[PDB]
């Protein structure tokens, strides 16, 4: 489950990383610099 | 932030700030006060400007007051940008020519209206230094302008005289200077 | 104290301040100095 | 009140002007406005 877990989250942070989902606009991420209830920080999904 | 969102330096600055803590003043340009100079120092200023050897200063102050009653301690916070005028440049010379009474004559001062000032909780309200890195050619310019108005005899003391300033590149609200502070 | 004497919240008020304490300030009305205004921002007024 | 006063054109701009205001029930100190302050 260790193996599977690591491997899924490491697929699904690539996939979200892409710019074309709207949470990231450079607009919103810009606003959104160091608040930590951005959701996708507290999911991990965010781009940096 | 938009407008200065590439710089990291200013981008920083402005985060650092709420946005209900800056305020933009509105001051008006041509909504002054008569012009009161005895004709004699106006007749002195004009010959000193014209045949002048030493350098003439001209400065351009603002200070801000701000409420006592929410704490603090300094309720005055004030600052001047001085700009030094050279014997027989061209900028003396043409303000010599504008006192000389012509009806639409103009005048324009490089770099002396700084737009984005600091006003600390202490008595120095210098212009930002980041939002403005170059601190003498990010300053705008400002065009002045002496307007007079028949009243009625002495030629030059005859009649009301007053000045006009606006922003160098203006385009409908040139009746009005902005000036955004960030206020600590 | 006479003219307020009759309403208790004033005279528990005056009562309040000695009487070297209070000062009468009499602005003058008319020595005035000339109204100075451009004649451009006159007519805006009047217009206004 | 506002109080003129010629002197010498234009029209508006020709004379001088200034402003006179004085209390709304005034008897004989007409030209004063008192102002009782009290001091803490
Ligand atoms: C961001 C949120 C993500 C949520 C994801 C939730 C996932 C939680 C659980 C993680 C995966 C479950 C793992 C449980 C494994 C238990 C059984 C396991 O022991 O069987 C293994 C077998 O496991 C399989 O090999 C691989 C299983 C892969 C499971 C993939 C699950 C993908 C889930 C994706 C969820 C995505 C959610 C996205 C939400 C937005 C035994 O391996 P073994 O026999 O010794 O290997 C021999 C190798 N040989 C043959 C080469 C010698």
């Amino acid at each position: 489950t260790a193996i599977v877990f690591t491997e899924v989250m490491v697929v699904t942070k690539y996939l979200f990383q892409f710019g074309f989902f709207p949470w990231n606009s450079y607009v919103v991420l810009r606003r959104y610099e160091n608040k930590p209830y951005f959701p996708p920080r507290i999911l991990g999904l965010e781009k940096t | 932030s938009q407008q200065f969102d590439p710089y990291p330096l200013a981008m920083q600055f402005i985060s650092q700030y709420s946005p209900e803590d800056i305020v933009t003043a509105q001051i008006e340009g041509s909504s002054g006060a008569l012009w009161r100079i005895s004709p004699p120092s106006r007749a002195q200023m004009k010959q000193e400007l014209y045949n002048g050897t030493a350098d003439i200063t001209l400065r351009f102050t603002w200070n801000f007051q701000r409420d006592l009653a929410k704490g603090g301690t300094v309720e005055y916070t004030n600052e001047k940008h001085t700009l030094e005028l050279a014997p027989n440049s061209t900028a003396r010379r043409q303000l010599a020519q504008l006192l000389e009474g012509r009806p639409d004559q103009s005048v324009v001062i490089p770099h002396l209206f700084p737009k984005y000032i600091r006003a600390p909780n202490g008595p120095e309200a210098n212009p930002v230094k980041q939002l403005q890195p170059d601190e003498e050619e990010d300053y705008l310019g400002v065009r002045i302008q002496l307007r007079r108005e028949q009243v009625g005899g002495t030629k030059a003391s005859d009649f009301l005289e007053w000045w006009v300033i606006e922003l160098q590149d203006c385009k409908a609200d040139c009746n009005l200077l902005p000036m955004v502070i960030f206020s600590d």
